[PDB]
């Protein structure tokens, strides 16, 4: 197998498909609005891998996390602790 | 010829370590179109030695998780906190795609056996497994995110954030409890 | 079977830089029958929605004002 | 290369008019094996002008209409009568297979664009439109019976039924409201 | 992408299947006898393109008919209204 | 589960020329759980059954009895 | 050319006898990928005349059985007991997968023509018949075991198993009632 | 065409039984099997030999008699010999 | 939803030579949303489990203790 990277720039009338389980993120470079349709719906909850609430990352305890991440438990703790924000955020450089 | 028999050998070996191993089993339907209705299912098996864990990451299919021999920890991780549940030689319990997860072999002497039976439907037959942690086989599935995302995203500087969470640090998926 | 807005119910995530409006097959009759689910985008320029992933649902995303910058990671 | 993506350039033209136009979206598995689970749905896309009328037609397949721009009026024709909806930015409703419908761009300045999202059951990945009226592009279904069968359905001589009803007449699927 | 008709007489023990929105219509040869085994039956509705009952194109409002057909509304109007029957009549020529 | 006739209601379309009777998944346990629809066909010589279409169903017709000019219209 | 159109010449005659014949109908998606949405179904009709048994055997799949004409008798095995049932022309009735059942046209005149509608389930397209009777066409399923296999489960010893329901007796499954 | 697929399981080693198709399997030492079964609603188990749910001993005599080589009552008393159920002693 | 154990209910069928636990969709939420079956097979050595067949159920059976002498019969 072979992580990889799947980014484009969309335009209107463009559209773009997400599998469920693959990690997603966006950023509006202008003002942005997008219609999305969901398959095999029922039951679907999103998982957030930044940002304070929802972050499933945070919920793993320190011992652990420790064992999972090249960084400490505290370390890894605090780096998620930093984006006070929740699901949107300001992408600025 | 039989058709419907799978031995050992047909087991696909997605990872070996001194610890533990985790295969997978090929397509019921790979060798016979008398297996169609068995498409959507793969079948995956877990052994590890005393004091091991599984590193989290979270399957694209649904699990129902069997354990064959010996006891094991499991702790099933939500966006809201999370849940640890113990099971014995016996034990089954199903995990929901997307939920991240860690297995951990508690025991001292004695191995953990479990089955994975898979039930896939974003691409059917296909199972796939996101890792958070970063090894030689897979790198994070986070580090595939330019470095701008991950800056805002994290609101950090990018060094930092590579060398807490995405520098390679484990060997493999299964390492050892201290 | 009547007619529903997208934005006839309060957001699910709302903020300064953006809104997601979401209606689910649990919580109206025509989408449960077709097991499907949709959302209302709204993001302000610059903002970025944070990296996440569904667990079950495949959502078919579309443009409808604006440029937008994805970045998805599969396997 | 990236599987996931469809541009605008991906969307075959079923019908362009000064009027107005319908688009159809290949298959979302005909590039690739990897999106399988959507094999089953179409996208279209319908932008009609002021004052447009979209002629009589049944689907074979479930629509799930939005409205992505603009205002419309939506007639839904049952054999026992009708139902008129008038449709804003934002507005959804499924429209089930089978049902005649025709939509309406009632504005004077603003423009309408709706998205069309087909389920489909009889021939997967396949949509199927059939317009009561006579185009250039394709003549009215009703034409395709023979004349015995028609003088007795609607009881009258054929070519008055002909004149009344076969005739070639619209340009196109799409018109103006007087 | 063409519009096609299929036709051909069945005899005792002949099958021939009719796909959901394909427009259909029979004659009895001879005294007829049929039996029908639906798929995908759920929810299912028969539209007629003639005759007095459930005659989908009498619904269409006469302004609109006018458009939709080469006649005008009145006069489509007026030939949806010779057939006084409803689903089977006579197929005498 | 026991046995049901299919003239056991009254028929949907009843005329000088012929009658329908229907069963469909709504009305019969049985055959909700398969998802089909059953129906009889009787109609006198010369009678026409008008041009229709069925939003959902795909039937499959068999001709027990007497002959049967169809007329199927097409979209390939 | 009509991929609709299915004649009584194409349907393939599983076992025809001068007391009846079963015939099954090729897939419905065999000469055209129009008919892809009927892919699961089967149609057989069977024909016995006056006072015929057909020999008990249970089907993989579901069965929705029509009596086109005549009268019969229906007898489904449980393995708890059985179930008698007397059909009348235009009586409907579902049979389900695996169990077994035997057929009788009781009458002394009148023929018997019943319409099978097959849902398969295991083997997509593909219905099987287990019959446990011996004829000259296929031996009864029970004799595919090994001696040894089926001594100890009967409990006696293997000629006399052999000689009283393994041996080819009737001709064929369709038999006449004494 | 009928045909048999005999094998001898070792530890690991795994066989798919359909639905419909007759199965039996001998213990060649101290056996322990897990089973996943798919398309479980409704699954019901039909034995053909054994004393407890065997439907061939729910054949009334008459018919047994004209599908089975032997007689009615021979029929009968040889599903009468095995007095077990399900697990019997495989021995030769 | 909880961890539940193959042996928590009494065995469907029980020998001197076997034993069967059984649980089906009917009587565990977690497996009815699935369609699965689970059980769990112990047999002495010498031990056979008679000539059955299952009517809709397709079994994957795995072999986790021992050694078994199948015998499959199918009509291709």
């Amino acid at each position: 197998m072979q992580l990889r990277r799947y980014a484009a720039t969309l335009s209107e009338g463009d559209i773009i498909v997400i599998p469920s389980s693959f990690p997603v993120a966006l950023k509006a470079a202008s003002d942005l609005n997008m219609v999305g349709i969901g398959v095999n719906a029922e039951n679907n909850e999103r998982n957030f891998l930044a940002g304070h609430k929802e972050n499933v990352i945070r919920q793993i305890p320190r011992q652990v996390s420790d064992l999972t991440f090249p960084g400490s438990g505290e370390e890894v703790e605090e780096l998620l602790e930093n984006q006070k924000e929740s699901y949107f955020v300001d992408g600025q450089p | 010829n039989n058709p419907y028999l799978f031995r050992s050998n047909k087991f696909l070996t997605l990872f070996k370590n001194q610890h533990g191993s985790l295969r997978l089993l090929q397509r019921f339907n790979e060798d016979t179109e008398k297996l169609e209705n068995l498409r959507d299912y793969r079948v995956l098996e877990y052994c590890s030695k005393p004091n091991t864990l599984l590193l989290p990451h979270h399957s694209d299919s649904d699990l129902l998780v069997l354990v064959l021999e010996g006891q094991a920890i499991l702790v099933l991780v939500n966006p809201d906190g999370r849940d640890t549940y113990k099971l014995d030689q016996g034990d089954a319990i199903k995990i929901q795609a997307g939920t991240p997860f860690y297995l951990i072999n508690p025991d001292n002497n004695q191995n953990l056996r479990i089955l994975k039976f898979a039930i896939t439907f974003r691409r059917p037959g296909t199972v796939e497994d996101f890792f958070l942690s970063s090894t030689k086989r897979l790198p994070s599935y986070l580090s595939a995110f330019s470095k701008n995302f991950l800056e805002a995203s994290y609101d950090s500087p990018y060094d930092e954030i590579e060398q807490t969470l995405l520098q390679e640090e484990q060997e493999g998926v299964i390492v050892k409890m201290p | 079977d009547k007619p529903f807005n997208l934005r006839s119910r309060d957001p699910i995530y709302s903020n300064n830089y953006g809104k997601l409006y979401e209606i689910t097959p649990e919580k109206n009759s025509q989408l449960r029958d077709l097991d499907i689910l949709l959302n209302c985008l709204q993001m302000n320029e610059g903002a970025l929605f944070v990296p996440h992933y569904n667990s079950r649902a495949t959502v078919i995303l579309v443009a409808n004002e604006g440029r937008a910058e994805v970045e998805l990671v599969g396997l």
